[PDB]
């Protein structure tokens, strides 16, 4: 046993194992140990994967790179490729053009949207939801739950929910419950009424058919989805209006913007509203845990300038906050070296020095499969892991040695931080984040007939309901921005530049014999980053430090807990033996574990 | 009954998956309501741990010979197979006990296929197909980073209706989908023959849509369905959104030179 960061750590208790975690990307092993009471007291994250993407991409042709790094994740996808010809222009000098800019940005955007939506219905929801008490909902009392919870939705009739309703139900009575089978229904860790049970599942549904739609503006600009195409020197995908022979042309522009007005409903109609009512319904139930490191140490890089290359003009401004101090916001920046380091101390990985944390710029990817002797089990039979040593192919990320959260609620915090020092930039998601505490608090529960709360931003936010609010918040202005960049661009196209890329350092003969640069990404999961060192027109180094590698670290020289043990810490489990409570706080963070180990 | 899909995930991106979840004709939501069983896939089933791996055993006997495996992403074998780690054990083992008893095996996109950007050089896990694993078993390759949704479901739709696999090539791929090159159909074909090249990003012939050749293009050399059936219900494809065709669905694309360097003959 020791403490750390206010956490008391004992591994003393019963131990429970998690392999593999489902409803994630990529592989995962968690393992925690609960006190007399069943109460988590340690928590131990082991990313189960590699492929080494790092390594790969020595000696090849940096304007290739992203698209090799875009297929470190089919899930984030694009933001690898975003990060990478960020690295190379930034290495190169290169400034792209306005509209090659703009359509980064929609394509991130949509990224950010198609992400978050299909993780919270297809990832999360069943952490939350009971599939089994939805068959026992009233198909009207469903439909006045849905008439309170989101009154401008139209799917809302009593005849459309039985409907759903009779389907789930010859689909579990067939006995091949595909999904659902073995699941952990009935559960008392579940709360909500078969009512909002099923208004969740019908939504899960209606998510599932949507989510292809609105990839199709990944499809004009980038040709498809998965694994859209990107372009060192702006976006490839040409503009012509008078033309259906040029990639991009007005009636091209107008289905995307099209797709973006359907993406604006599905936020604001059934995202957000879902997860303000479950929420509320979760939070009356008293389940506050899982904050972690949110309570105190949250980063991200800054992203979404309204000005380009103009970083003051972030509309989700950045920075680092230390020990929950949301008056002093810190500037990061991805170049110093004694900022963002990686320790290998507990991954399988080795450093000539394992004392000292890297930056990326510096950073060393040489594989160490190693397992410590309290192991259980053997080398190719693990029964019980040896956090004590090298226990995960996640490197261990902090910033100046502190260890923090990153996502979407760190970037809500952050934004708040800023909005009360003075950032007018960030009045938007202040504004969504008000509306939320009083509907959680106050409107929810009084149309639900509940006694309201009076919990504070500071109170609700460093939580797993909090965690999971700013991710269905953070969908819905990343939607409302990109409409305005919809907007800018079509003016810009129409004012008569129709420039897409700039080729003027295209050929490597007009690049400096060495470079090194940095692309930053605010991704779906939080703050990536790709550090690049170039040699005579080649890759000499190529390292990536990607939002769940911070979130998902194991432990560092010093010992310090990552976000995902950090909020499994001090979580009550209503049976040891059924990790819904151990989902629900993972699965918040949305963890994806290619990313984080590349 | 519904036939049972056990969907295995190895080294990966998670791609196909993702892919498999765009195919509008049928919705992935008909697939599986109503079309196969999806018993056991990392990515969206309910139950975790013991629970989840409880599953595979129970379907095996129950429909033994008579399930389809499918397979997203690839075992590795340095590390002793552990940088692939699933219940404490490596990929390799889940993969070659579930396979011994599947009536059918899909590799589905170019990770399963042929070994995908991990089997890149210098290839330090060692990511190997599946098929150089599983030897003795009839398999499908889909290939493509990732595949086309369309078909995927394709696939799934004629194992479904007729309990077959289709006609394969020699590559072991379906030729229903990939018996012509992108080149043979691609609109920008008529440019390619009159010699009309996009020759730098964003000149006048990129502007004309002029062919990507010189770009590095390698639809001539590459078998998929995006030129006809196109992406994301036939909504663009790489060249008509004005990249070139990096030749995603070949074997050993991402070490045949720079996507930008163009094909000679
Ligand atoms: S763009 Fe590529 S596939 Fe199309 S005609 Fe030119 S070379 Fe052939
Ligand atoms: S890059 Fe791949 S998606 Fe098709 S156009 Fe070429 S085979
Ligand atoms: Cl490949
Ligand atoms: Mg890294």
């Amino acid at each position: 046993a020791y403490a750390t960061q206010g956490f008391n750590l004992d591994d003393r208790g019963r131990r429970i194992v998690v392999d593999p975690v489902t409803r994630i990307e990529g592989h995962m092993r968690c393992e925690v140990n609960v006190d007399a009471n069943n109460v988590i007291r340690n928590a131990v994250s082991t990313g189960t994967m590699w492929r080494g993407l790092e390594v790969i991409l020595k000696g090849r042709d940096p304007r290739d790179a992203w698209a090799f790094v875009e297929r470190i994740c089919g899930v984030c996808t694009g933001c690898h490729a975003l990060a990478s010809v960020r690295a190379v222009e930034n290495a190169l000098d290169i400034r792209i053009p306005k509209n090659a800019h703009l359509i980064r940005e929609i394509m991130a955007k949509t990224l950010q949207v198609h992400d978050h939506a299909v993780h919270f219905y297809h990832l999360h929801a069943l952490d939350w939801v009971d599939v089994m008490s939805a068959l026992k909902a009233d198909p009207k009392r469903t439909s006045e739950l849905q008439q309170l919870v989101s009154p401008a939705h139209p799917l809302s009739s009593a005849g459309y929910f039985r409907d759903i309703q009779n389907r789930l139900k010859r689909f579990v009575e067939s006995g091949q419950l595909g999904p659902f089978m073995n699941g952990y229904w009935g559960s008392k860790a579940y709360v909500l009424p078969p009512e909002a049970n099923l208004m969740a599942v019908t939504h899960y549904l209606e998510a599932l058919d949507l989510q292809k739609e609105w990839v199709k503006i990944h499809t004009i600009f980038g040709g498809k989805n998965p694994h859209p195409n990107y372009l060192v020197g702006g976006v490839p995908c040409a503009i012509n209006l008078d033309a259906a022979s040029a990639p991009v042309n007005m009636e091209r522009l107008s289905f995307v913007k099209a797709r973006i007005d359907e993406i604006i409903e599905f936020n604001k109609n059934v995202y957000v509203p879902d997860v303000l009512a479950i929420g509320t319904l979760y939070k009356q139930a008293g389940w506050l845990y899982g904050g972690g490191l949110a309570a105190t140490n949250v980063l991200d890089y800054g992203e979404y300038p309204n000005v380009a290359y103009n970083k003051s003009t972030d509309q989700l401004p950045g920075g680092a906050i230390l020990n929950g101090n949301w008056d002093e916001v810190f500037p990061v920046d991805p170049r110093d070296s004694q900022q963002v380091q990686e320790f290998v101390s507990h991954s399988w990985y080795k450093y000539a020095d394992e004392s000292v944390g890297l930056h990326p710029w510096d950073g060393v990817t040489e594989p160490n499969y190693v397992l410590g002797a309290n192991t259980k089990g053997t080398r190719t039979r693990i029964e019980q892991i040896d956090e004590s040593a090298k226990y995960s192919w996640i490197k261990s990320p902090r910033w100046r040695g502190h260890a923090m959260e990153v996502g979407p609620l760190s970037r809500y915090i952050l934004a708040y931080a800023h909005a009360r020092s003075g950032n007018k930039y960030a009045e938007r998601p202040k504004e969504q984040l008000e509306y939320s505490a009083q509907m959680i608090n106050s409107a929810i529960p009084k149309a639900l007939g509940l006694p309201e709360t009076q919990y504070t931003l500071k109170q609700l936010l460093p939580s797993t309901i909090g965690r999971t609010l700013a991710r269905a918040l953070e969908s819905q202005y990343c939607g409302e921005m990109m409409h305005s960049d919809w907007h800018d661009l079509v003016a810009n196209i129409r004012a008569g530049d129709t420039a897409t890329a700039n080729v003027d350092k295209w050929d490597p003969a007009t690049w400096p014999l060495q470079a090194k640069g940095v692309g930053t990404v605010a991704a779906p999961r939080g703050a990536l980053g790709h550090w690049i060192r170039i040699k005579d027109g080649r890759i000499e180094n190529y390292q990536c430090v990607v939002p769940t590698t911070w979130n998902g670290s194991p432990r560092d020289y010093k010992g310090q807990i990552g976000a995902f043990e950090a909020s499994l810490m001090n979580t009550p489990m209503v049976n040891p033996e059924q990790p819904v409570e151990i989902l629900r706080t993972l699965h918040s963070f949305d963890p994806c574990l290619a990313c984080s180990t590349h | 009954p519904r036939t049972p899909v056990l969907w295995l995930h190895g080294l990966e991106c998670t791609c196909c998956s993702e892919s498999f979840i765009r195919s509008a004709h049928p919705l992935a939501k008909d697939v599986v309501l109503s079309m196969i069983s999806l018993d056991y896939d990392d990515t969206l089933m309910a139950a975790a741990g013991h629970q989840a791996e409880a599953i595979l055993e129970e379907i095996m006997t129950k429909y033994k010979g008579n399930y389809i495996l499918a397979v997203e992403g690839n075992p590795p074998l340095n590390q002793d197979g552990m940088s692939c780690i699933i219940g404490g054990r490596p990929f390799i083992e889940q993969l070659k006990y579930v396979a011994k008893d599947a009536k059918a095996i899909i590799s589905w996109g170019s990770c399963a296929s042929w070994g995908g950007v991990q089997a890149a050089k210098p290839n330090p896990t060692q990511a190997t197909p599946v098929h150089k694993v599983i030897t003795d078993k009839p398999i499908i390759k889909v290939p493509g980073c990732p595949p086309i949704a369309e078909v995927m479901t394709g696939v799934i739709t004629y194992m479904l209706t007729f309990d077959r696999i289709p006609e394969l090539d020699r590559q072991g791929r379906p030729k229903m989908f990939y018996s012509q090159r992108i080149h043979d159909k691609c609109y920008r074909r008529p440019h390619f023959d009159a010699g009309q090249f996009v020759e730098e990003w964003d000149d006048e012939s990129a502007r004309k849509g002029f062919c990507l050749y010189k770009m590095g293009c390698k639809g001539p050399t590459t078998y998929n369905a995006c030129s006809t059936t196109r992406w994301n219900e036939g909504t663009s494809f790489p060249i008509q959104s004005g990249h070139g065709c990096i030749g995603c669905s070949e074997d050993g694309f991402w070490d045949k030179g720079s996507f930008y360097d163009r094909l000679t003959g």
